[PDB]
RNA sequence: UUGCCUCCUAAAAUGUAACGGAGGCGCCCAAAGGUUCCCUCAACCUGGACGGCAAUCAGGUGUUGAGUGUAAGUGCACAAGGGAGCUUGACUGCGAGACGGACAUGUCGAGCAGGGACGAAAGUCGGGACUAGUGAUCCGGCACCUCUGAGUGGAAGGGG
RNA sequence: UUUCUUGCCGGAGGUAGAGCUACUGGAUGGCCGAUGGGCCCCACAGGGUUACUGACGUCAGCCAAACUCCGAAUGCCGGU
């Protein structure tokens, strides 16, 4: 349940997406990492869901890093309700994520339990993602 | 439900209008901005609303002087 | 054809001695005292400004010189303060005025001081750097005591050229006031 | 109202020539300055109305 | 919501809409005008009792992080910043030439003549460091003028 | 032919992109950490002798139409 304590603006139009991600490509905190494949919103509670899964198998050992943050926001009007007359309010804050961007970032001994927990994340993203690890 | 924005106000136009290489009138505004983007150099005087024109004939030259954007009016030869 | 005891002392012995005991490249690396600063601020002009004017009368006395009113840069509405009242006194000695007033404190008022016990070392900041706060107003025999209504401040300030501590610690005790012993 | 509008009149000739807007809370006095009156020739203090 | 001003959307000349996203405006200054001159902060370590976490502070790294009336925007430490001395150019008569516009609208400007302001003089002075603070037509009032005056002087009336 | 197109010359921008110990905000994990700018005994003197808080700094890695210490291709204006 990612979100920032205050931002200066509230609502921001429909964010570009498009290009080939080049901060944060190379995984650098620890030894293992996910990278992601294609374009896509992914939402706190996407984050929240993936977190809580990796850590419910990696149990004691270890610990995690998150490379991004989901605030950017978006606006939804509810139903039953004409289009325009103003923009809606904010319902769920975003991360858009650029392909090959590193979303979650892993450091445990064992190559068998890091390969499966980081599965364990990636069946829970929207998106195809791979493993990477900390050698090029 | 209703929005409480939506006001707006209008465009003055403003800008650089006349570039640098060609001939200008005596009294001619070269510039229109807010502050000081631009500053005066040579034959270029300031108006109440800092804005840039020319005191001479010639031609505008744009240039750099210690951090600054300047203009200026060379006095073109006569033919 | 006049020139004060303490400048005396200290372009005769002071100096020398403080070459000497330090060994300067130069001679005129010695530290000396640079300005003499005397005011104070009474906080309560943001209710009451009459006492203003008392404590401008009470800075006549003590320098012979006029004083200043100055206001408050920031506005505090915590204090109940916002800029351009005036907050306190302003006044500085300097030369021939620096010398006057420190023997006059050095000779009258430490020596009189209710319970004294000295004043410590540590209080300088690095380089030779000491303004400080007093018990009790009143001291000085300019002032007289049966004209006195209210505990206001006053201010009693030495300063040095210099670079650090150590010849801070020399030129003051040099000088000689009551430095505590620890 | 806060704004009264004050015209300005001259002395020799006497004619309301120039008109200022003052805060009468802050100025209860008449106003008084110098300006130039043009059919006079020099310049010669000007008194509010 | 209907007018005006600040920014973005506005795709690096101008422009460019929506019941798109954020805020303000129908003043103030006889000085917050003008001349000339003096000086530069705030951040900073320490404390004769209050007075402390901050009051004022000297020492002495400190190129703007304090700040420059009223929102935003641009600048301004080379000041448009603070103070002081004097004094009203917030002139008249204008206006080369320009920006700017469907049209009525808005903006700058060297120079000449009279009398001044500051400074010895050089020099500067056509409101406020700038951009919002605003309203067409008709009809009615007042001062002054070598304008006219329904057959004689006029005057009324009609004019500026 | 003043028009248009093209080559070259003289031009200011502030979009795409990228970046932050460079400003305005957002954000992940460490290190000394004196002094929570502070509390098991309040001593005016031994520690979270106790799992906190830990500022400044630092290691690094991201995000912003109303962030730019940077900054194109285009298009626009003028001359040959
Ligand atoms: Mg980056
Ligand atoms: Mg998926
Ligand atoms: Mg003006
Ligand atoms: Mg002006
Ligand atoms: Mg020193
Ligand atoms: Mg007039
Ligand atoms: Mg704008
Ligand atoms: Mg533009
Ligand atoms: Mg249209
Ligand atoms: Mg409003
Ligand atoms: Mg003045
Ligand atoms: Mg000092
Ligand atoms: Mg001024
Ligand atoms: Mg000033
Ligand atoms: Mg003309
Ligand atoms: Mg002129
Ligand atoms: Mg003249
Ligand atoms: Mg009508
Ligand atoms: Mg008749
Ligand atoms: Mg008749
Ligand atoms: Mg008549
Ligand atoms: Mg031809
Ligand atoms: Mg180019
Ligand atoms: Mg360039
Ligand atoms: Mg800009
Ligand atoms: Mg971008
Ligand atoms: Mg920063
Ligand atoms: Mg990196
Ligand atoms: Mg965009
Ligand atoms: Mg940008
Ligand atoms: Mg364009
Ligand atoms: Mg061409
Ligand atoms: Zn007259």
């Amino acid at each position: 349940m990612l979100i920032p304590r205050k931002v200066k603006h509230r609502k921001q139009h429909h964010p570009e997406q498009r290009g080939i991600a080049s901060g944060g490509t190379s995984v650098s905190f620890g030894d293992y990492g996910i990278q992601a494949l294609e374009h896509a919103y992914i939402t706190n509670r996407q984050i929240e869901s993936a977190r809580i899964a990796i850590n419910r198998h990696i149990k004691r050992g270890g610990k995690v890093w998150i490379n991004i943050f989901p605030d950017r926001p978006l606006t939804k009007k509810p139903a039953e309700t004409r289009m325009g007359s103003g923009k809606g309010s904010p319902e769920w804050w975003v991360a858009n994520v650029k392909p090959g961007r590193v979303l979650f970032e892993l450091s445990y001994p064992d190559e068998k339990t890091a390969r499966d927990a980081l599965t364990r994340a990636i069946h829970k993203l929207p998106i195809k993602a791979r493993i990477v690890t900390r050698e090029e | 439900s209703s929005s409480r924005n939506g006001r707006d106000s209008a465009a003055q136009r403003l800008g650089v209008k006349r570039f640098g290489g060609q001939v200008v009138k005596a009294g001619e505004i070269l510039v229109r901005q807010r502050g000081t983007h631009f500053h005066p150099g040579v034959n270029v005087g300031r108006g109440g609303d800092d804005t840039l024109f020319a005191l001479a004939p010639g031609a505008v030259e744009f240039g750099a002087k210690r951090g600054r954007k300047t203009v200026n009016i060379v006095p073109v030869a006569r033919p | 054809k006049a020139l004060p005891r303490l400048k005396q002392r200290y372009r005769e012995e002071i100096r020398e001695a403080l070459q000497q005991e330090f060994n300067y490249a130069n001679v005129m690396q010695i530290p000396g005292v640079v300005k003499v600063v005397v005011n104070m601020g009474v906080g309560d002009a943001a209710r009451d400004a009459k006492l203003i004017n008392g404590a401008i009368n009470d800075l006549a006395l003590i320098t012979g010189q006029k004083p200043e009113v100055r206001r408050a840069r920031k506005s505090i509405a915590q204090f109940k303060l916002r800029e351009g009242m005036p907050i306190g006194a302003r006044v500085t000695l300097r030369g021939d005025r620096m010398w006057e007033f420190l023997d006059r404190l050095i000779s009258i008022a430490l020596p009189r001081i209710r319970d004294f016990r000295g004043l410590s070392p540590k209080q300088f900041d690095g380089t030779g750097n000491y303004t400080f706060g007093l018990n009790e107003q009143s001291m000085f025999h300019e002032i007289d005591v049966d004209s006195i209504d209210r505990p206001r401040g006053m201010d009693i300030t030495v300063v040095t050229t210099a670079t650090n501590d150590a010849e801070g610690r020399a030129l003051l005790r040099a000088l000689g006031f009551p430095f505590k012993e620890n | 109202d806060v704004r009264p509008k004050i015209t300005l009149a001259c002395e020799v000739c006497k004619h309301r020539n120039y008109i200022t807007k003052k805060n009468r809370r802050n100025d209860p006095d008449r106003l008084e300055i110098k300006k130039f009156c043009p059919n006079c020739g020099t310049h010669q203090p000007h008194k509010e109305s």
